[PDB]
């Protein structure tokens, strides 16, 4: 079922500004994420999917075709659920979608990847879980995220209290 | 495609609630067995397919 | 009487429009070996006479619904009512109709299984009345011979009798089908003969019955005998009398009343074909005038046309134990009485005397009758349907057993590999030793039955 | 169109609030499954496709 | 079909133990019409 509903997105259901008449793809969304968080079932191995978790973040972080908060809200927790569910599976499907938040980190909307890139950790922890190439970027992440917050737009106190990092598993 | 969408939302509707299910409730269960016969799960995974 | 009450024996019958005038058709199951039931047609009992054995059903409960919610709820003589839950026990076999969960029909139409239950314990032995078109009413009394729908509990589908590829089958599905419930029998009379009584024709004194040749005999086990001694044991000397009536078969039985005597064993018919004497015959080849016999004292008496039948239960007048009567044919009207053509010195027999059918009898051939127990016909017609499985079993085994296989694997007829396994199962559980944990008394009585039912089962083959 | 019009009030009968009333649900499919034509062409039986 | 009607109240009431304040009054108010619907068939006979 899973892989089924995987393909219908296709780059965010054409995400870009093109038709603009075809917005039942996300009236359907609000009422089948519902029953995908009511699971949590993929969690052992065997998930070739992850395409499928980065269609799902790049339609929650781009949402030009009739935007609707609502339903951003829906596809908020849908991403949260999703990751805090299963983890320390692969490494490229956590860093490509959190690789906007490195460089873009400013965007109003990496909320979400900020959200996730925290709650990752503190779940984790890396107990049985082993490091690899996409854990050493994150002291380059941290940095630039870091250095993004007081050098230009100095944070307000609301973003600011959201944007508290863990910043663990030193060496 | 509108007339048997609209009857299996309708029957959808008319499905026990899972607390009297968990509760006994035999009729609830002899409800969910006809709704069960009524129409397969394949049909439903090739209709979402 | 004629209104249905409580603890009687039932039949139910349906009409099916497939025949091109009409066609009349009773629920029955076989109970050991196969669970399903089918229909038994009845019109066409001129030459065929229909097996009523398992075709009785008896009434156990009659009680309402709320009443049945709550007996359901706290587990572990009265009239019929419309709208009431009844409980149907059949009468050869000690199960419960119930309603399966199971279907095979290739058209699914929300449609289940009929068959049968072990025990009543559950809630899809329970079938509820409703009445039939608007002449009756929620809540009123049932009288007999009135039509009416039974709606099932547990899946809430009609007893319907279906109309598919298959021949007139019986199924629960939602489309409606009448039924009505004939009454065989009522509350009857201590130690008198009424039909369908399985019973043993003695003789003289007691020590002298009216039997059938023994298994392994030179001819096909069709020359009636009039042998005595351990025979009376057995299950040979098992009879039972069918009435050419199919309503009240049940009621008392009369003097001159037409019957047809049929051996429970073998399941063949007394007749005779005016080509070899008193022999029994197969059902097809059982028309009326060949196989209805009657039982009437003072033999001559000047015989009259008989006449006044009685459509209810009847006074009783055929008393077990002082029965002495004679029998006779009533399309021919001749008497039967030991033969005993020669007393040979080398005769290789007890008695030895074949029955045979003469204008006038000799003497001392009145019959006397005494009824069987239950476990004894309940175990004959046990031995007669798993001889009929076996033997069915053997030639579809025998069919193929000389040409490979090669290609087309069905040489013929299918082997029936599940109604076997079934039976054998249930054969199995049926000979079963009792536990160890009895009471002294009550384990040796159930060892003895045991055994009893073992010897019978062995005295009528069941081991070659 | 004249089944999914009929079908959309039944859909208010027995879903409210979210949740569902016993009663109407159970009486409303046994009439349903009573009468198979309600179904369409398609789930009444014999030869559906 | 009034007393059929009782019958039905006594079996669905079986199971508990102690009937509360709801199924009383109905009790009540069907006794009081059975009582009415006696002394009316009473009434029938009375003066032989």
């Amino acid at each position: 079922h899973v892989l089924d509903v995987g393909f219908l997105p296709d780059m965010r259901a054409a995400a870009s500004l093109d038709t603009a008449t075809f917005s039942t793809t996300e009236m359907a969304l609000a009422l089948n994420r519902y029953l995908c968080l009511a699971v949590l079932p993929l969690i052992t191995k065997c998930a070739p999917l992850f395409a499928g978790t980065e269609h799902r973040a790049i339609m929650v972080d781009s949402m030009l075709h009739t935007v609707y908060r609502l339903s951003r809200g829906r596809s908020l927790t849908k991403a949260q659920r999703d990751v805090i569910e299963d983890c320390l599976m692969a490494l490229c499907r956590y860093i490509r979608p959190s690789m906007l938040q490195h460089l873009l980190r400013r965007l109003v909307f990496d909320v979400p990847i900020l959200n996730e890139f925290a709650k990752m950790p503190l779940k984790l922890l890396t107990n049985h879980y082993e490091r690899c190439w996409k854990y050493y970027c994150l002291p380059t992440g941290w940095a630039n995220f870091g250095v993004t917050s007081e050098e230009e737009l100095h944070l307000t106190r609301k973003l600011f209290w959201g944007i508290f990092d863990s910043l663990a598993h030193k060496k | 495609m509108s007339f048997y969408a609209a009857l299996i939302d309708l029957l959808g509707r008319c499905a026990p609630e899972m607390h009297l299910i968990q509760a006994g409730k035999g009729e609830a269960l002899r409800i969910r067995a006809i709704l069960r016969s009524l129409v397969p799960l394949d049909d439903l995974v090739g209709i979402i397919s | 009487v004629q209104f249905l009450r409580t603890d009687d024996e039932v039949v139910l019958q349906c009409s099916a429009t497939v025949l091109k005038e009409q066609l009349k058709l009773c629920l029955a199951a076989e109970g050991f070996g196969n669970r399903l039931c089918f229909l038994e047609p009845t019109s066409n009992a001129q030459n065929v006479p229909p097996d009523l054995a398992i075709c009785c059903f008896t009434l156990e409960q009659s009680l309402s619904v709320r009443a049945l919610q709550e007996m359901l709820a706290n587990t572990v003589h009265r009239t019929l009512l419309y709208g009431h839950a009844i409980l149907l026990r059949h009468a050869h076999s000690r199960m419960y109709l119930s309603c399966l969960t199971t279907s095979r029909s290739m058209t699914d139409k929300l449609a289940f299984d009929v068959g049968l239950q072990e025990d009543a314990t559950g809630e899809a032995c329970w079938w509820t009345m409703h009445p039939a078109s608007k002449q009756r009413s929620e809540g009123e009394k049932v009288r007999v011979g009135d039509d009416l729908i039974l709606v099932s509990v547990s899946s809430e589908r009609y007893l319907h009798l279906s109309t598919a590829s298959g021949e007139l089958q019986v199924d629960a599905s939602f489309m409606q089908t009448l039924w009505n419930m004939n009454p065989i029998c009522s509350c009857c009379e201590e130690g008198y003969v009424t039909g369908g009584h399985v019973l043993r024709l003695f003789h003289g004194h007691m020590d002298e019955c009216l039997t059938i040749s023994a298994a392994d005999s030179d001819d096909q086990r069709r020359l009636v005998y009039y042998e005595g001694g351990a025979v009376c044991t057995h299950a040979r000397s098992l009879w039972r009398l069918e009435p050419l009536r199919i309503s009240w078969s049940g009621s008392h039985l009369r003097w001159g009343q037409p019957l047809r005597i049929r051996h429970v064993t073998t399941g063949r018919y007394l007749a005779l074909t005016e080509d070899q004497g008193l022999v029994v015959v197969d059902a097809c080849k059982a028309h009326t005038k060949a196989t209805s016999f009657c039982f009437r004292v003072s033999k001559e008496k000047l015989d009259t046309a008989p006449k006044r039948d009685v459509e209810g239960m009847g006074p009783p007048e055929i008393k077990y134990g002082e029965s002495l009567c004679f029998v006779q044919h009533v399309a021919s009207g001749l008497w039967l009485t030991y033969a005993a053509p020669d007393p040979k010195a080398l005769r290789l027999g007890v008695l030895k005397k074949k029955a045979i059918l003469h204008q006038e009898g000799h003497m001392d051939d009145a019959l006397f009758l005494t009824r069987c127990q239950q476990e004894e016909s309940q175990a004959a017609r046990m031995i007669h349907s798993t001889a009929g499985l076996y033997n069915q079993f053997i030639k579809g085994l025998d069919s193929f057993s000389g040409k490979p296989r090669g290609s087309g694997p069905p040489a013929g007829p299918a082997l029936p590999i599940e109604a076997v396994i079934l039976s054998l199962q249930d054969l199995i559980g049926y000979f079963e030793p009792p536990s160890e944990e009895l009471q002294h008394e009550e384990k040796q009585s159930k060892l003895r039955s045991l055994r009893n039912r073992q010897s019978l089962f062995q005295e009528e083959g069941m081991l070659s | 169109c004249g089944g999914e019009r009929y079908l959309d009030f039944l859909r208010f009968a027995v879903f409210v609030n979210g949740e569902s009333v016993e009663e109407n649900a159970n009486v409303v499919v046994r009439l349903l499954i009573r009468k198979p034509e309600c179904f369409g062409p398609a789930l009444r039986g014999e030869g559906g496709s | 079909r009034l007393q059929e009607s009782i019958s039905d109240f006594y079996w669905y009431y079986s199971g508990k133990d102690v009937i509360e304040e709801q199924g009383k009054r109905n009790f009540s108010k069907a006794m009081s019409v059975a009582k009415q619907v006696f002394n009316s068939l009473t009434e029938y006979i009375q003066g032989p």
